[PDB]
RNA sequence: UGGAAGUCGGAAUCCGCUAAGGACUGUGUAACAACUCACCUGCCGAAUGUACUAGCCCUGAAAAUGGAUGGCGCUCAAGCGU
């Protein structure tokens, strides 16, 4: 195959990283079983997930892994014959798709109190359903695209222009500012990024993240947690409901 | 390039018999010399060539192997 | 009755810090020599420091503070004589700090820390003081920080 | 009205430094953003050396 | 190496038919017909599954089990093109000759045709006529904007790349004279 | 629909698989089989 | 390049030269009186070059 | 004009608006064109076109092999002498050159 | 870019001395208690050693500082070793005999003013007197057609020997720098020059594989000294005159007698 | 000292550091030092410009 | 440095949180901001990646009347290897 994509060279210092990282997290985890007395499973699905270094910070006490969800499985044992601690392998059915451990020794009602009472509004994700229509003012497109007013709001900056093009914005530079059709905001409709009910793209995000619109929100769902003592795991309301493997 | 439309003068593949007796007089006169220059190399050879071995996709190299430590315990046991 | 914040960086004992501020103090009612004033008194203890200012504005006054920043904390407590800054540059902080002033810098800074620990802290203080290119106890930041990992020098705990 | 960053003193520390260049010339010091701050609202010292 | 079979699948909607002889694949749907003679490229067609149509080479090289994912793209985009068609709006932008756009049906032929007039002043007037099967019209939503809708992308495309290379800056900096008719968006007209 | 933006734009453009003609002449456990033993005699 | 984007200054002609401190609105002085594309912003040394 | 008044025009205007996908689109072409460029030119301009072509290839290898590297005088000289550009410098009376062709007297 | 100031006795840094761009490549301790700096950065820098503040800094050098020299620094290299033979009895006596010693070389017009010399990459030396002129040079020394590497004032501070990559060894008045003779007879550029106690006699080693010894009254050649294989890096004259030594590429150290 | 003066100054300053995208250099080299000076040096070069030119005329 | 916040330069290039993230790969700003790459996680699903070697093919330099595998012509050959 003499035809074939020449691969890019990255003169870059970080490398991959390889097995080793994942000995290091099943190093990790396996130190880090015998001194927590609680274990729980906790699961952000479609979201951003970059509150999760203020979730750590807050819980200084606890040690939090966000590794590979296969990785923590085997890390915890899958098997009875396998598992590190008595039980864990009932806790590992959990383990599918964005989940989370959390080794704590607080009270199981203060982890879910802190959860439940934990409030953080994010960018929304491709494929969640729009809450509100978002529609972009004709005339001077501003910073917001119209969430604040105008006379609070500074207009946007012309090197987003092209980007906006891209994603889709019919807008123009006149005389140095970012327009959607004329500056006096004629012969030009509205440009609606999203309907209420409708299923984001990620071009739709985008431009929400671009114009600082968050229409979704950061949450923490507990599924389930083992505890060291009982050796038996205990089910809740979002690990009722969740599928299992 | 308009090659198709208005081609250029044809490359004869028609050879002389001048041009054929030359360069087999002078293939001879290079074979010669190369003999002469690998008599005259002072260049290090090595009086055994460095084999390349067994190829890693015969599906039999680790029984190859297993012979060939056989044989060398039973030679030395022979010796 | 809005509060706004705005961080800036600013010498000590310098007037001319509000020169780049005043444009946008400008149209918010502020006084930029009066503000020029409030900075030069907030940031008289760290002469010749370029230092963090945070100014809160709200009914056009502004209130002056200092933010510190391990970068500075780590030169002034260097110790370096006074000098004139516009005769004497391309300067090098290359003198030595000891390990409990880096553990004062690291417990002033636990308020910006996201680590752990002190241990976290002061590896973080010695890395800055690495980067600044300053000794600490006559030897390199940098092997004291391999010799906090590798166990032979204690960090207390709080 | 200083909102310029720089004193009305800078300013008229560099209008005499820069005087011995003026010599054989045409000097008009043009006072801009009246809309901001008059001539009137200075410190009469001001005033007087602007005069 | 030579491959001893190699195969594609194509999935075809409800409200699809497609008829394919001596490969000449018909495709119809709510929107019309299209056609594509396939027969310069030899695949073997059948109907493995109700609503899917399998594409078959026996004993070929690689390229020509490379060639049915070109089969297969061309028959999914005749199909998407019966069903929700396909649309390219264009933008034309000026900065002190405001470009004159008309657009107008030629009876005879049956074909569109769009004139531009007064591109960077000049007197001449472009005259640019449309693949058949491709309707055009001038945007009433968005300002200086054209719309080329139809059930051939190819043709949509080609008619669109046309607009685009008649208006055409020569000889002069194209960092200053940013005149033109450009593709500002491509989709489904669905 | 789809989600994912396409770079080139066309975005009618179907999910595509990788180009694997010799794809199915062997299965997976025996490859890890075939891994273990090539492995061993290296 | 830089001496083919240079300005045209006739040093024997009628000449009205505008100097100061930055941010005192020279260029919007300029940029009032005639034609020149002179920019206009709030920060320091805005215009780097003799326009 | 005066100044940067093309950067400036920039500024207020933009681009054309089909330049960063063609630019990209003759970016992603570079390989077909410069594998079409080798097996198409003709001459002494096929002859240095494969000769640079040589040349940005070693210079690539060398800089993939510094960037492999990056993670791992020789004479005594004064004080004085340092910093400065210094040569490398590295019975039978027989002359370097022995034997050399002989010269006829016609020639 | 740095001189750094050690006490002997605990090995500690008391000061770091920053602020060159370059390499500093000559550094000397007057009676002032004033470390003189020159760098590749074409600065000659005056700083208070007490301190450890930057007092002067002179930038009037065209190209690199090879070489600075003090007014004083063969009584500042014997401190109360002198031609006697023999050492006060007590510390603050000989204290006081190195300081009267340093005092004596050093005064000019009554008062006590290190002068300091400047030879540099631009072909040039500079005479300098921060006490009574600060940063305004005493004279520019010009005359060398190439770099000049070595500079160094007479013990009776009448004089100036400067060595140059010219193949010349120049002299000069110590007080206004106005040229005087050129000692020529050396084919490869001269590197080091060395003076006698008595200032009469400068020994000049080259690149040559040669040391000339000069007598400059005479302004003449007085003894040729060949005998290095190679190229010759050190020079020194003893400083009772008894004994010059040289050092080079040979590897093997000459002692010259009369 | 002449024949050396070209070869001095590039190595002093390199034509990459003195003008360009990558150039450093933010200091002139000016034959006047104060506004005085200055102001009698532009005297003196323009009375020199017109007496080239008036010779250039005559010539 | 007038300004220089990874990204005009000179030199250093460490630590935390880590699943991982360079005292930064490019775009960008006057400076910021913003975007992007390295690296990591989720989805998907089974074989790939690099560098060399051997075959055949293209290029690897050509002038001047119109012409030559001997000519027609030949493409799973009427070419090449056995
Ligand atoms: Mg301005």
């Amino acid at each position: 195959p003499k035809s074939k994509r020449a691969r890019v060279y990255h003169l870059t210092q970080v490398n991959k990283k390889g097995r080793e990282a994942k000995e290091r997290l099943f190093s990790n985890i396996r130190e880090t079983i015998p001194k927590y007395q609680h274990c729980f499973v906790f699961s952000v699905d479609n979201m951003r997930n970059n509150y999760l270094k203020d979730v750590r910070h807050e819980l200084n006490d606890c040690r939090i892994f966000f590794g590979k969800t296969k990785l923590m499985a085997r890390a915890l044992g899958t098997t009875p014959e396998e598992e590190q601690a008595d039980g864990l392998h009932r806790l590992t059915r959990y383990l599918t798709g964005t989940v989370g451990l959390l080794f704590t020794n607080r009270d199981p009602a203060d982890i879910e109190s802190y959860f439940s009472n934990l409030s953080q509004v994010d960018f929304a994700r491709a494929g969640t359903v729009a809450p509100r229509t978002v529609t972009v003012p004709p005339g001077i497109v501003y910073s917001t695209g119209g969430e604040v007013p105008p006379e609070h709001d500074v207009p946007v900056s012309h090197t987003l222009e092209p980007e906006l093009r891209r994603l889709g914005m019919p807008v123009r530079m006149i005389k140095g500012k970012v327009c959607l059709g004329d500056e006096k905001g004629e012969a030009s409709e509205g440009y609606t990024i999203c309907k209420e009910g409708e299923v984001l793209d990620s071009r739709q995000t985008r431009l929400l993240k671009l114009f600082s619109i968050c229409l979704s929100e950061f949450k923490v769902s507990l599924l389930g947690y083992w505890s060291s003592a009982s050796g038996e795991v205990t089910e809740l309301e979002a690990g009722k409901t969740r599928p299992k493997r | 390039a308009g090659t198709i439309n208005k081609p250029k003068k044809p490359t004869s593949k028609r050879k002389t018999t001048r041009l054929r007796a030359k360069i087999s007089k002078r293939a001879a006169e290079k074979k010669r010399k190369e003999r002469k220059l690998a008599r005259k190399n002072p260049e290090w050879r090595s009086k055994l060539k460095k084999d390349p071995g067994i190829p890693n996709l015969f599906p039999y190299k680790e029984r190859l192997l297993q012979q060939i430590e056989e044989e060398r315990i039973r030679r030395k046991e022979e010796l | 009755n809005e509060i706004k914040i705005i961080h800036l960086r600013a010498t000590g004992g310098e007037v001319g810090a509000s020169s780049a501020l005043a444009p946008k103090i400008g149209p918010l009612g502020l006084s930029p020599k009066k503000v020029g004033e409030d900075i030069a008194k907030a940031t008289a203890d760290w002469k010749g420091l370029r230092v963090t200012v945070r100014l809160t504005i709200q009914n056009r006054q502004a209130q002056v503070s200092v933010v510190p920043t391990a970068s500075a904390l780590i030169i002034r407590a260097l110790k370096e004589p006074p000098r004139d800054r516009k005769k004497e540059k391309n300067i090098k902080h290359n003198k030595s700090v000891s390990l409990d002033e880096i553990i004062e810098i690291a417990r002033t800074m636990r308020f910006k820390s996201f680590s752990k620990d002190l241990k976290g802290g002061v590896k973080e203080i010695l890395g800055t003081a690495f980067s600044v290119g300053c000794q600490v106890d006559g030897k390199s930041p940098k092997a004291i920080s391999d010799a906090i990992e590798a166990g032979e020098i204690d960090i207390p705990d709080e | 009205s200083e909102q310029c960053g720089f004193s009305l003193k800078a300013q008229i520390n560099l209008f005499k430094s820069i005087k011995p260049l003026f010599a054989n010339k045409m000097v008009f010091i043009v006072l801009n953003k009246m809309d901001i701050k008059k001539f009137e609202e200075l410190d009469p010292e001001m005033q007087q050396e602007i005069n | 190496m030579r491959y001893i079979h190699s195969e594609e699948t194509i999935p075809v909607p409800e409200n699809v038919k497609v008829s394919i002889k001596s490969r000449l694949v018909t495709v119809e749907g709510p929107r019309g017909k299209l056609q594509k003679d396939l027969s310069h490229i030899a695949v073997n067609f059948s109907v493995v599954k109700k609503g899917v149509i399998g594409l078959e080479i026996h004993h070929g090289s690689r390229k020509d089990v490379a060639a049915l994912r070109t089969v297969r793209t061309i028959i999914n985009n005749m199909i998407i093109g019966v069903t929700k068609g396909f649309k390219y709006k264009m933008r034309y932008v000026y900065a002190h000759f405001p470009i004159n756009v008309n657009v107008e049906k030629n009876a005879e032929t049956g074909c569109y045709e769009v004139e531009i007039r007064n591109f960077i002043g000049e007197k001449i007037v472009r005259k640019v006529v449309m693949a058949p099967g491709v309707e055009v019209e001038i945007s009433k939503a968005q300002k200086d904007e054209l719309i080329l809708s139809g059930n051939s992308l190819e043709a949509v495309s080609q008619s669109a790349a046309d607009i685009q290379q008649i208006c055409k800056v020569r000889n002069k900096d194209i960092r200053k004279f940013l005149d033109g008719i450009y593709v500002s968006e491509k989709g489904n007209i669905v | 629909k789809n989600l994912g933006m396409r770079k080139n734009g066309q975005v009618w453009l179907p999910a595509k698989k990788a180009f694997r003609p010799t794809k199915g002449l062997t299965s997976w456990e025996l490859r890890v089989k075939k891994r273990q033993e090539q492995a061993a005699m290296k | 390049q830089h001496l083919a984007r240079l300005p045209d200054i006739n040093p024997t002609t009628r000449t009205l030269l505008v100097a100061g401190f930055p941010n005192v609105g020279k260029s919007s002085f300029v940029r009032s009186v005639t034609r020149a594309d002179t920019p206009v912003e709030p920060y320091a040394f805005t215009t780097k070059s003799l326009f | 004009p005066q100044n940067e008044y093309i950067e400036r025009h920039r500024k207020l205007h933009g681009r054309r608006l089909d330049a960063e996908e063609r630019a990209r689109k003759k970016a992603a072409r570079e390989g077909h064109k410069n594998s079409e460029n080798a097996q198409n030119l003709r001459g002494l301009r096929a002859k240095l076109y494969a000769k640079q072509r040589h040349a940005q290839k070693i210079q690539m290898r060398k800089a993939i092999k510094q960037h492999e590297e990056r993670n791992v005088p020789s004479d005594p000289i004064p004080s004085y002498l340092l910093d400065r550009a210094n040569p490398t410098t590295a019975a039978r009376f027989s002359v370097p050159i022995p034997k050399v062709r002989g010269i006829s007297e016609e020639e | 870019c740095t001189v750094r100031i050690w006490l002997v006795n605990t090995g500690r840094t008391e000061h770091v001395l920053s602020g060159h761009k370059g390499s500093v490549s000559c550094v000397k301790w007057g009676g002032t208690d004033l470390i003189y700096t020159g760098s590749h950065d074409r600065s000659v820098r005056v700083w208070d050693a007490v301190k450890g503040t930057l007092v002067h800094n002179f930038t009037a050098h065209g190209h690199w500082v090879n070489h600075i020299a003090l007014s004083s620094d063969h009584v500042l290299r014997t401190a109360y070793h002198d031609h006697t033979k023999e050492v006060p009895g007590t510390e603050e006596e000989r204290r006081a005999k190195a300081k009267e010693r340093f005092e004596k070389a050093a005064k000019i017009k009554g008062k006590v003013a290190e002068r300091l010399v400047s030879a540099s990459d631009d072909f040039t030396m500079y005479l300098w007197d921060p006490t009574n002129n600060g940063s305004k040079p005493v004279a520019r020394l010009l005359g060398h057609q190439n770099k000049v590497n070595h500079v160094q004032f007479s013990p009776d501070g009448t004089l100036i020997a400067s060595a140059g990559w010219d193949n010349s060894t120049k002299l000069w008045n110590a007080r206004d720098g106005k040229f005087i003779k050129n000692l020529r007879g050396h084919v490869a550029p001269v590197y080091q020059c060395a003076w006698s106690a008595d200032s009469r006699l400068v020994v000049t080693g080259s690149k040559d594989c040669t040391l000339k010894v000069w007598n400059v009254r005479t302004g003449k050649l007085a003894m040729d000294l060949p005998g290095h294989e190679d190229e010759v890096y050190a020079v020194d004259w003893a400083a009772d005159g008894e004994l010059v030594a040289s050092g080079g590429k040979d590897k093997a150290v000459r002692t010259w007698r009369n | 000292l002449k024949k050396h003066q070209a070869k001095m100054t590039i190595e002093r300053e390199p034509f990459s550091e003195t003008f360009g995208p990558k150039a450093q250099r933010k200091r002139p080299k000016l034959s006047f030092n104060t506004v005085d000076e200055l102001a009698g040096y532009s005297e003196q070069s323009l009375d020199s410009y017109h007496a080239r030119l008036e010779e250039k005329k005559l010539l």
